[PDB]
Parts: C-alpha cells; structure tokens; sequence
C-alpha cells in the first residue's frame, strides 16, 4: 500500500484475520519487503519483479 | 511465411511457468527439421511474449 505513500518503521503486514507491526515480527533469517514506487503494479506478494523506475 | 498455432496449456495438460524449458522439432515427411528451443523468462510481466 506504501506505494500511495506513508511511514517506513510503522509499517503493517497481514497474518490471515490481523494486522500486525512488521518489524518487530520479521524472523531472525528473513527479509520483508515494502514497495515504495511502482507505476505498473509489478510487484505482487508471491512475485515482487522490480522494473525500470 | 507460415504459422504454426498450438494450445500449450491443452496439449501438455497444464500452462507452463516461468524458468521452464520447451524443446521440440517439426518433422516434415521428407528433408531437415525445424528445431524449436527456448526458455521462459524469469518474470511474466507483459501479455505477449517474444520467446524467440
Ligand atoms: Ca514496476
């Protein structure tokens, strides 16, 4: 959603039923990802493809 | 000039996905037959696509 704009480091992320902060949940070997500008809907959950831009 | 066209998703059961290599040949009754190699790319991100 962060594509239309808002706050890095009080980001949400969607277990089934809930919201919840990101950053504090993230496990130890895991990255989360947060997209920031994207005209083209090319990142999707299962398929985050980044393009020109 | 010629085209050849064939319901993938039909033919082979299912639609193939990205990473996935298809290979083949069209053999006429008589003489060489056209190879036909080629990979999917890494990301679907457009409708048609020039597998080349
Ligand atoms: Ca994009």
């Amino acid at each position: 959603t962060l594509k239309n704009g808002g706050s890095i480091f009080e980001a949400k992320y969607n277990n089934t039923t809930a919201l919840k902060p990101l950053f504090d949940d993230l496990p130890a070997t895991a990255f989360g990802i947060v997209v920031l500008q994207d005209a083209d809907t090319s990142c999707s959950k299962d398929t985050p493809v980044i393009n020109k831009g | 000039l010629a085209g050849v066209l064939v319901n993938v998703s039909a033919a082979f059961g299912k639609h193939v996905g990205t990473r996935e290599r298809v290979s083949g040949y069209l053999q006429p009754e008589f003489g060489a037959p056209a190879v036909i190699e080629f990979t999917t790319p890494a990301a679907f991100t457009s409708d048609v696509i020039e597998l080349q």
